[PDB]
């Protein structure tokens, strides 16, 4: 099987840098050199993410679309930066202008074209076709404009294949910019109705599970990708490993969403423990689920406590019981009958790898479909309403070869989605 | 709002044919009332049951009758033609477009909406705008201009949804709007290889917009009738390449899926009803559910071949429980 | 005289390189010797491909591991229609091509895994394309159905209310083996909470090892695959006995490893010993396959079960005077070198159809109402080439399975 990650915007490709910093480790694949693999394992199924050309170098099948330079030219500056075939960016020289019209009907729709090309060429590449790997927040134009194109597209060339999709909704707290919910309700509208896997990470969600579930007190940005780098690894590549009970992206996707929506999930990760001290190995796997299924270490902002599930996906990742694990899930399912759902009588979906994150001895990824976050697409949707209403900073969309009625249908679109939601918390 | 879920289901039943009394079939088709069928001993009622020999117009009278009056009232509406492949949903939805005895529904609405605004003619100012699509592995394509392929539903200022530069026409008499259907049955040939295959396999949309307005009362009033006649809902028996001695692959048609979740959700009173799950659906949106009437005929095989599917059908009638 | 088998799914396969340990574990055929006679199929690679990386590599030809590089998908329909149809084809050849080479066959001891993909779908048609192609045999198919309250897949009963109705009206005999109620006898009767799913695997490895290889093996008191369904099922469905094991005791912990017949056998009926959450909660028994291997003799037998029948708390059915095939083997168990297995000289893999099960699948229907009541995952099988027909037509199917396991018992 295989996939094709792609890195649209900054964000997602900031990210770029990191869920491949990781996952080539995580598979032996130095800069440009090859597999030096502590192990054979991490190679019979490498191919989910490379190619075979010269005989040492696998090169990632991503694409990186943005429309900034010095971005791409950053992260290709860089460490592994000189991975990637120069084929792979997709680079718009133009005005990245952070306006989710300038980089879905202006700007972006000029670079689609020659971006789709790529993106066939490496979908040809061989073998079956799995799906493709999406990062990019939906806070900017070429994260939410552009990338959210760039599936609409893709989602038309294979409706068979899969898509995945990692976005970094607007965080709450603080905006790290001011249009955010502009360009974010747009792309979320986008996504509800072609990519069929999200999984929704914040910036903020992460600096607190980073700032006191690692007593880290300077969580670089490098850190939070790197965080949740570490998710996206446990989830697909993952999954393409043997394992007692093993699953891949369709399973995933085919046990987690019971209506076509897409749904969004919320990852989480098991051993997340401070580096010296901690190193409690309190990992037997009680510990596993504690973690991952407390309301803190949800990378997403909002917290199940507050909303049922309707799926669940403990993706774990290390030698355990069959036995202590399919066991465990149950207590669980049965200590917070509340939030859980009842029309699925087994709403947890126990998966098992055997190999476990190179340098650690039992891990455990977490999908959570939870009907809490519907408390944040309410957010983001308010967010816009309060400023669409005074059509605040629009003039930048219109003038841009806009809608008035685009941005009603986004909102609304999304809006409804969070309607949808609670007819299952309840 | 008016009463959530107007929704009535009708089952026609069409006569046995000549292939299905040729290959030996036998009539498993059982009728108690006006509103019951039995099959394999389980019962199904609906609002209405047609057995073999039902005209056209007591199909026409109890089925789209009043809807056409509720959208001369200004509401909205829609009328479904549903059931597997050769069940009787064209014969339903049109038959034979210009024979007074043998013409469907959408004549017999046609003709309905012209004779009534004939005896209007006072003070009431009409204008009707008809729109003729299909849609086929979910995209849309204009059945009145065949170079608007693929096109995109999109919701205007006020929410109301609308397909992205479809031909609207504006007719002013019966024989227009029979032409129109007319050219929009030619040009569906356009790119189609097997007309058979296709038109079993795709949905067939015709929109008749009527407003008015009283010069003097100057109360305005729009609505929107769909007649929708459904692609086959038998998924099974696709023949063809694939795996030879070993095939079963292949899902419900997509919009009738959604069209399913819908009623289903309106069944249940849900306050959130599902219709972005297809194109079809988000058309529909605002004739579908709420404060619009819709009836949904069935229509059925009584052969015993056709066992299977005729319960499918039933099934998927049922999901609009009604009191 | 044989009897081929299809390992069918993931689990089905994992199962399959166990009972297909045990065997040349006792046959004294190492590594590599002879050749099987069974096949492999999957629609996930890398899972058949630890039966082509790991133990028992070259004891198999690559033509009886068939794979489908393709999805797996957990969803009956895909597995059954849409993708696992494609492979259908090239699997029956081979069950056509190794039922061939063979001398008068008997059937093919099926091994699939109810809640799957590969193993609920796919199966489906491939008992479905035997019952046609060799409708002139025997067509025993052993499940691991569905643990009771510890499930994996999110829609499990969508795939096994499907693999139910399909097979039903296609097998001869339907072993069944309850995941989770397994693991009980792993806590409770050899006390392991590192229970790997390789040791089920064992253990069933070990129950199968009983039924063909011992069985189609001499003995005082043989018993034929036909003898089975014949002896065992009352009735046309596909009746579904549970499997159950005596000397599961742990080769570490206790010992009184010389626990004679008249112990062994009363250990059948507790019902915390066998594989199956079937727990005999009012379920007649209708008729038990006692076999037996090892040093036993006929009178210990024709006595140790003389006194359960008069045991009445175990109350058999009304329309059936004596329920209880006595099939004994000589050579006694082999259990794994080193694995936890206790190792005794005779052992009872006594089998049976219980009016028990009307519980079994009825807490496994329910279950699928609840779903389906909502449609949950439904549009995934849909736009596979399924639709509201077979599932509403599958439900109605158990639902006379109910009330079937319901009337050939509780009533006189
Ligand atoms: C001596 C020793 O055992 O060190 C550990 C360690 O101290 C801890 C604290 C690690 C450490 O992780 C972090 O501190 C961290 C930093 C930024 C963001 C997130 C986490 C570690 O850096 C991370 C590293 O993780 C791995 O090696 C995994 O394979 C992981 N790899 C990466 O994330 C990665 C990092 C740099 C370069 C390439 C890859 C992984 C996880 C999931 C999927 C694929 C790969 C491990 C076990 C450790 C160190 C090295 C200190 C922990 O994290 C992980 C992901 O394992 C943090 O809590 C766990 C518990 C570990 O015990
Ligand atoms: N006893 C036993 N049960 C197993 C084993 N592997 C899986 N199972 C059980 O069988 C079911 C899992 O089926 P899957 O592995 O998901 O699927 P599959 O049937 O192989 O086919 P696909 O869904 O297409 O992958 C669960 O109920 C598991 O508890 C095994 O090795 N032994
Ligand atoms: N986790 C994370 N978030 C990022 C990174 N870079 C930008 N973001 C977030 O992305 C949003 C800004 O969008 P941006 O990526 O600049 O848009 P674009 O570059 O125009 O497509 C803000 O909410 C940031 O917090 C990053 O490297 N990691
Ligand atoms: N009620 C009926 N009375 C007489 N013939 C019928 C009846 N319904 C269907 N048929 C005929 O059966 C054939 C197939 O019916 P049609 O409506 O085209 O099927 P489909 O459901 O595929 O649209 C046509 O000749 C049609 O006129
Ligand atoms: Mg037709
Ligand atoms: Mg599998
Ligand atoms: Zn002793």
């Amino acid at each position: 099987r295989e996939i094709v990650h792609i890195q649209a915007g900054q964000c997602g490709n900031q990210i770029g840098a990191k869920f491949w910093e990781v996952i080539s480790d995580e598979h032996g694949i130095d800069p440009t050199g090859s597999y030096h693999g502590d192990s054979d394992l991490q190679l019979e199924r490498i191919n989910v993410y490379y190619n075979e050309a010269a005989g040492n170098k696998y090169v990632p099948r991503a694409i990186l679309v943005d429309l900034e330079p010095g971005t791409m030219d950053s992260v290709r500056s860089g460490p592994f930066g000189q991975i990637f075939r120069p084929d792979n960016f997709v680079f718009g020289q133009s005005g990245a202008g952070n306006n989710w019209a300038k980089g879905h009907y202006t700007e972006g729709a000029e670079l689609v074209d020659s971006v789709l090309d790529v993106v066939r060429k490496e979908s040809e590449s061989c073998d079956c076709l799995q799906g493709f790997q999406l990062t990019h927040s939906l806070g900017g134009g070429t994260g939410s404009g552009m990338g959210t194109l760039l599936i609409s597209k893709i989602r038309e060339e294979y409706p068979d294949r899969i898509m995945n999709t990692f976005s970094v909704v607007p965080s709450p707290k603080v905006s790290d910019t001011v249009v955010e919910p502009y360009n974010a309700t747009l792309s979320v509208h986008q996504l509800v109705e072609n990519t069929d896997e999200t999984y929704c990470i914040d910036n903020e969600a992460l600096y607190d599970i980073c700032f006191r579930t690692l007593k880290l007190t300077t969580p670089t940005y490098g850190d939070l990708n790197h965080l949740v780098s570490a998710t996206m690894s446990g989830v697909t590549t993952c999954l393409r490993f043997p394992g007692q009970l093993n699953a891949d992206l369709r399973k995933l996707a085919v046990n987690m969403v019971p209506f076509p929506r897409l749904h969004f999930f919320m990852p989480g990760f098991a051993p997340l423990t401070s580096r010296g001290s901690q190193q409690y190995r309190a990992l037997t796997v009680p510990e596993l689920t504690q973690q991952m299924f407390d309301a803190k270490n949800m990378m997403a902002a909002c917290d199940p406590r507050h909303g049922r599930y309707l799926t669940v996906a403990a993706v774990f990742r290390g030698r355990m019981s069959m036995k202590e694990v399919d066991e465990q899930m149950l207590n669980v399912q049965n200590k917070n009958s509340s939030y859980f759902v009842e029309w699925i009588p087994n709403n947890v979906k126990t998966a098992v790898c055997d190999i476990p994150p190179r340098g650690l001895k039992m891990s455990a990824t977490f999908i959570g479909n939870s009907t809490a976050i519907q408390e944040l697409f309410k957010r983001i949707s308010e967010q816009f309403t309060a400023m669409f209403r005074r059509k605040a900073f629009l003039h930048w969309y219109t003038g841009e070869g806009m809608d008035e009625m685009e941005f009603t249908e986004a909102e609304s679109n999304m809006n409804d989605l969070v309607s949808e939601y609670q007819q299952y918390q309840d | 709002d008016l009463a959530e879920c107007n929704i009535k289901v009708m089952c026609r039943f069409r006569p046995l044919n000549e292939s299905e009394v040729n290959r030996g079939d036998k009539y498993i088709a059982k009728f108690q009332g006006e509103d019951t069928v039995v099959i394999a001993s389980k019962p199904y009622a609906f609002d209405r049951v047609f057995q073999s020999s039902t005209s056209q117009e007591q199909v026409y009278n109890d089925c789209a009758k009043k809807i056409v009056k509720d959208v001369l009232e200004g509401y909205n509406g829609t009328i479904f033609a549903y059931g597997q492949t050769s069940s009787g949903k064209t014969h339903t939805m049109e038959g034979k477009l210009h024979d007074p005895e043998g013409m469907g529904i959408i004549p017999r609405i046609v003709q309905d909406i012209f004779n009534y605004i004939y005896s209007m003619d006072e003070n009431l100012e009409f204008h009707i705008k008809v729109s003729y699509f299909e849609i086929y592995l979910d995209k849309i394509r204009d059945l009145l201009d065949v170079s608007k392929t693929n096109l995109s539903v999109h919701e205007d200022k006020n929410r109301v949804p609308y397909v992205k530069g479809c031909t609207e026409r504006f007719v002013c008499s019966p024989d227009e709007v029979m032409d129109t259907i007319d050219e929009g049955k030619s040009n569906r040939h356009v790119a189609v290889t097997n007309m058979n295959e296709h038109s079993s396999r795709s949905h067939s949309i015709f929109l008749i917009n009527v407003k008015q307005e009283n010069t003097q009362t100057e109360q305005k009033l729009s609505g929107k009738l769909y007649l929708v006649d459904l692609a086959g809902s038998e998924k099974v028996s696709k023949t063809g390449a694939e795996g030879a001695v070993l095939d079963e692959a292949k899902n419900i048609n997509k919009s009738l899926s959604a069209l399913g979740n819908v009623i289903s959700a309106l069944a249940e009173g849900s306050t959130y009803v599902p219709y972005r799950d297809s194109k079809m659906t988000r058309i529909l949106q605002d004739s579908l559910g709420g404060n619009c009437r819709t009836t949904i005929v069935i229509c059925c095989s009584p052969s015993s071949y056709n066992e299977s599917e005729t319960k499918s059908t039933l099934l998927f009638g049922q999901r609009a429980k009604t009191i | 005289r044989e009897c081929i088998s299809i390992h069918v799914g993931q689990a089905g396969v994992q199962i399959g390189n166990a009972c297909w340990e045990l065997y040349c574990l006792e046959h004294g055929i190492q590594p590599d010797g002879h050749v099987p006679r069974a096949v492999f199929v999957d629609l996930e690679p890398t899972v058949i491909d630890e039966v082509r990386t790991g133990t028992y590599r070259q004891l198999f030809h690559p033509e009886q591991l068939i794979t489908g590089k393709e999805d797996a998908a957990n969803n009956y329909a895909r597995g059954h229609y849409t993708i696992g149809k494609e492979i259908i084809d090239l699997v029956l050849d081979r069950i056509r091509k190794l039922a061939d080479q063979c001398t008068g066959l008997q059937g093919f001891s099926v091994f699939h895994s109810f809640g799957g993909g590969t193993g609920s779908g796919f199966t489906s048609l491939l008992m479905e394309r035997l019952s046609v192609d060799y409708g002139k045999k025997s067509k025993l198919e052993f499940s691991i159905y569905p643990a009771p309250q510890v499930s994996t897949a999110v829609v499990e009963p969508y795939n096994s209310i499907l693999t139910t109705h399909t097979t039903l009206e296609h097998s001869d005999c339907a072993f069944m083996v309850d995941n989770e109620a397994i693991y009980d006898i792993c806590r409770r009767n050899l006390d392991i909470e590192r229970p790997t799913y390789t040791n089920l695997n064992r253990l069933i490895g070990q129950i199968v090892s009983s039924i063909t290889a011992s069985l189609r093996f001499d003995g005082a008191l043989n018993v034929d695959l036909t003898e089975f369904q014949t002896n065992l099922v009352p009735y046309p469905r596909a009746h579904f006995p549970l499997a159950t094991y005596a000397p599961v005791i742990s080769a570490e912990k206790a010992y009184h490893e010389q626990l004679s017949v008249a112990e062994i056998t009363n250990a059948c009926f507790e019902p915390a010993n066998q594989m199956v959450k079937c727990d005999p909660r009012h379920g007649k028994y209708m008729a038990c396959c006692l076999l037996y291997r090892g040093d036993v003799v006929p009178k210990d037998v024709n006595a140790a079960i003389a006194t359960i029948k008069t045991k009445r708390t175990i109350q058999f059915v009304d329309w059936c005077p004596t329920g209880f095939k006595v099939g004994i083997n000589y050579e006694p168990p082999t259990v794994v070198p080193g694995g936890d297995l206790a190792k005794v000289q005779r052992a009872v893999c006594m089998l049976s159809n219980t009016t028990a099960i009307a519980e079994a699948w009825a807490r496994l229907d329910h279950k699928f109402d609840l779903m389906y009541a909502k449609r949950a995952f439904v549009h995934w099988y849909v736009g596979e080439g399924m639709e509201e027909g077979e599932f509403s037509e599958a439900r109605e199917d158990m639902a006379a399975l109910e009330k079937d396991y319901e009337e050939v018992g509780v009533d006189s």
